[PDB]
């Protein structure tokens, strides 16, 4: 189909011009919820501490990847923090850091992983991947997080993001590298 | 293809519309919220428009090139008073953007709004289209417009310093003057006007 | 809806397990896919 | 007496991908109001197939007259999100992440040439194992092909299908493997009125009818 | 057979704040009747709203016309729990347990002088950002503000409203903070009748819709 | 609003005087019994006894402070040892102390922790955290106690408030130290 | 009430899990807050 291209108006076309059908499809693994609700690796704790900032998940990770996929979001978070350890504590957001956790909410430690769910605590409507606040381009904000856990001991972390929401893509870049071929190609799984 | 687009005294006509891109809503609804107190205002004074030349589509600018206008910018009519006396602010914005070319030149600009945009790779602009946006071809329309509304992670600003939006003009392919009629330039110029502006939080201003 | 699905159900309260939601007084892309021209532009022959 | 009960092996240890809730630990908070807010989206493919977006060329996102070389190809890359030309586009970003798709995809032109230069091209999409892939449109005009020409409307739009053995194909390449697997599409200018250039702003988004399936992480080097 | 069960890693270690209850181990107390005991109390808020408590002003709960200097200002202080002023008042003693807050605040002001002694005086909100704080009621007189005289009631009552960009505000104040990021309030004496004193006692109580969430054991040094 | 102050009658007032609204307020967090419905940490056991007294909570937890801002209370309780130990016991309000438990309530350890839920058992119809009884001020009874705990080991002791009833207000003072600065100030959770 | 929340249950009876209250033969705050003036002494302008 010819059309006005300049205008930006969305054109989705079938094969029926050149006399095909359409298949019944399910968008079910494309679901922007299902997708987030997966727990990914963000690291290690600090000094047996560790902010919850989803900006600290990979970016290359399927999680990292798609919740930068947005400018805005909202979710609720589960915790996992693997290793061993005793016990990961938790304050909400806007709370000062503290020297012991010593009566916030405590969890211990069971078959060396501690789980646990928590609630968005911002004080905003929404949060963002990017702020253009004072960073003047040319040719994120304290507030912007889900509290801070302190753990007995150093432990790998595991954030999981819950009833996500997002507004406003933004772009995906593949990140392989093609070196100097045209194709990419890798091995995929086969019988041995 | 001619429409009038009119904002308080002030109108524009273009004879070359290609249509109005609507970003991420079809109108800015302002829901008041708790942040205000209720102490809001509409300031309708404000909303009209006003122009800057943004750059010279040229024949040496490949495709990449990349001018920017962070919003707000600066004010020298009334919405810019707002910015001295209120503390808080909020508003969505009706952008024009043209390139006057003869239908003899060739070349395309593309035309995006693009929220919170701190730093842009190379890579990135291939996927510009993810914004609200319209292009800027000499063979077809001189116009493009782009109407978004307010946008935030908070209801409101505190007076500029964060910039929602920056409009992004972009080459995609260059600008030419092959046929010996066209211009060896086209001015791409910028014509804005803020809506729905709330303001809150009255201070002196002067001293 | 996401990526949880127990047949039975959830032990502990909604006010527990979530962060409650609030309201004052909607895809964008979902809409915005939906109104994609499909058709043909002109007239069709044969 | 007790309910007796079984402790199983094999079952109970930590998961990533689990369908099950975390005990909470903090009651009681309510949120702000995030109603209205704009531009939400609830599925990649709504988007993937509203906004197209820019394949490479060797740097640029358009194909070209060009200078010496009676050569009326302007573009054939294999049907493949891990082609080069593929490389920036919001396709085969999303693709990475799963292993298998099926469906159609629409590639779009637009023609940024003045007024008064004219030309005709032609779009065809060449199944796997043709052998001497075409060079001329009256070859390239034995396949699945569209022709159109320059005039008011400056894009134009083709569909291309989904032929294979199977339901579904991969996103990936395996290593051993020669020839694409998915065929290529081919672009070819038939004729053009000056051979100053003009340059065709090429374009890729998602057919109504393409789906992914099975996410992967294939994280790292 | 007998139901089998999977144990969950992750779930179940000790919790503080944990939504469940312990095993009983000893029953049948009855207690003795606590029928209309007086003073029950049922939310914090309640009786913050209803008791409002006294500011400091190095050492004193009044504000004072003053010895020497022509300057108008009796207080001007940051909206904010951790200021000195506020350091011996109900409000911000609870407010150190809580992270966030919203809402408005009452300020009273009671006339202390005798009855032939006179003044006129004014209270403003000085949003954020504001440059030179104002010094004379003259300029405050630019911001959201009350002007009150001297008569039969002794005191007055203004309302401290909440703006901001967001709809919570935090009770503590970062280190790398260098102005209120809520604003100031500012008390001003416009004129007085002697320039012996008359005492102004200054108080602080929650607003009808002011509140408190996250809470918080900030506890030791 | 000009009023008589003297009176002492109470006055709350809205923005709109000025023009402004009311906003929708929840107050969950201020409710007195969620508040003291939590788990703190009085300290550790003695040579392995722990009288249940609530005066022992530390003054400046959340639990402390707000238990202190009340004149009178009434509450069931829960009580958590943690340490390695294998079994708290337990003797309530007006038992002799005794030389072993044995045969009283006995509850064994499970992973390291034993948690047990007790009964308001003083004899009162409630219980004063402070009683000016004989101490003549110039400008606590044997009876204010839950019982007394026996333990194996050395354990933290925790104590839950249930079911809590508070009754006259008192003061709650901030414990912060301004220094000489004017505001007070810390370092707040933020993205590192 | 208070910060227990099992969309459950309780499996002991009450008799052994909390004390069990009684009556011989009201929220004093709450009232008092209640009862606060809200509006204006004296008479409004404009």
């Amino acid at each position: 189909t010819t059309s006005a291209g300049e205008g930006a108006d969305p054109v989705t076309t079938d094969a029926s011009a050149h006399g095909g059908d359409t298949r019944t499809t399910r968008r079910a693994h494309t679901d922007v919820t299902f997708l987030l609700d997966r727990f990914t690796l963000v690291g290690k704790t600090n000094d047996n501490k560790l902010v919850l900032d989803l900006l600290s998940t990979k970016e290359k990770s399927l999680v990292g990847a798609l919740l930068r996929a947005a400018t805005y979001y909202f979710s609720d978070l589960e915790v996992a923090c693997v290793g061993t350890n005793a016990w990961v504590g938790w304050t909400p957001n806007g709370s000062p850091v503290l020297t012991e956790v010593g009566d916030n909410p405590v969890v211990f430690s069971r078959r060396g992983t501690t789980r646990f769910a928590l609630p968005y605590t911002a004080p905003h409507r929404v949060l963002a991947t990017v702020y253009n606040g004072d960073c003047k381009y040319k040719p994120i904000p304290t507030t912007f997080n889900y509290g801070m856990i302190y753990t007995q001991a150093e432990v790998d972390v595991y954030l999981r993001m819950k009833r996500a929401e997002l507004y406003c893509p933004r772009p995906v870049l593949t990140h392989y590298d093609h070196n100097g071929r045209d194709r990419y190609k890798t091995t995929l799984v086969k019988p041995a | 293809r001619i429409v009038t687009t009119s904002h308080g005294t002030t109108t524009s006509t273009t004879q070359s519309s290609v249509g109005v891109t609507y970003g991420y809503a079809l109108t800015d609804k302002f829901l008041p919220g708790p942040n205000t107190n209720g102490l809001e205002t509409r300031v309708e004074q404000a909303e009209r428009f006003f122009k800057h030349k943004l750059f010279d589509w040229t024949l040496d600018q490949q495709f990449g090139t990349t001018y920017v206008l962070e919003l707000p910018t600066d004010h020298k009519g009334i919405y810019g008073q707002l910015v001295d006396s209120h503390a808080y602010i909020r508003n969505g914005w009706d952008v024009q953007v043209s390139a006057t070319a003869t239908q003899f030149n060739g070349g395309c600009l593309l035309v995006a709004m693009v929220p919170e945009l701190c730093k842009l790779d190379d890579r990135e602009k291939y996927q510009l289209t993810l914004f609200p946006h319209q292009f800027l071809n000499p063979r077809t329309n001189t116009t493009a417009h782009i109407q978004v509304p307010y946008l935030g992670v908070d209801r409101h600003d505190q007076g500029t310093r964060h910039k929602a939006w920056t409009l992004v003009v972009m080459v995609l392919a260059p600008y030419t003057n092959d046929q010996t009629i066209g211009s060896t330039k086209a001015e791409v110029y910028v014509n804005i006007a803020p809506t729905n502006v709330y303001v809150a939080g009255e201070k002196p201003v002067k001293q | 809806s996401g990526n949880t699905g127990s047949i039975i159900n959830n032990y502990y309260m909604q006010q527990y397990q979530n962060s409650m939601d609030t309201q004052l007084g909607n895809d964008w892309f979902s809409k915005l896919a939906q109104s994609a021209f499909s058709g043909l532009v002109g007239a069709l022959l044969a | 007496g007790i309910l007796p009960v079984a402790v199983s092996d094999g079952y109970g240890g930590f998961q990533n991908t689990d369908p099950k809730t975390s005990d909470p630990v903090y009651g009681h908070v309510y949120n702000p109001a995030r109603t209205l807010y704009p531009g939400r989206f609830t599925n990649l493919l709504d988007v993937a197939e509203a906004c197209p977006t820019l394949l490479d060329f060797n740097g640029v996102p358009y194909v070209q007259t060009q200078s010496n070389s009676g050569s009326k190809v302007l573009a054939c890359f294999d049907l493949a999100f891990g082609h080069k030309n593929m490389k920036n586009t919001y396709m085969s970003g999303l693709a990475q992440y799963f292993a298998q798709y099926s469906g159609t995809l629409n590639l779009h032109f637009m023609y940024t040439g003045p007024t008064n230069n004219k030309a005709k091209y032609m779009v065809a999409y060449i199944p796997p194992g043709t052998h001497p892939l075409p060079e001329t449109p009256e070859m390239a005009s034995h396949c699945y092909h569209a022709e159109w020409d320059t005039g008011l409307n400056s894009t134009f739009t083709f569909t291309v299908p989904y032929f294979s053995a199977a339901d579904y194909a991969y996103t990936y390449a395996d290593e051993p493997e020669q020839a694409s697997v998915q065929g290529w599409v081919g672009v070819y200018q038939i004729t053009d009125t000056h051979e100053k250039d003009g340059a065709v702003i090429v374009t890729v988004s998602a057919g109504p009818d393409f789906e992914f399936r099975m996410p992967i992480s294939p994280s790292r080097q």
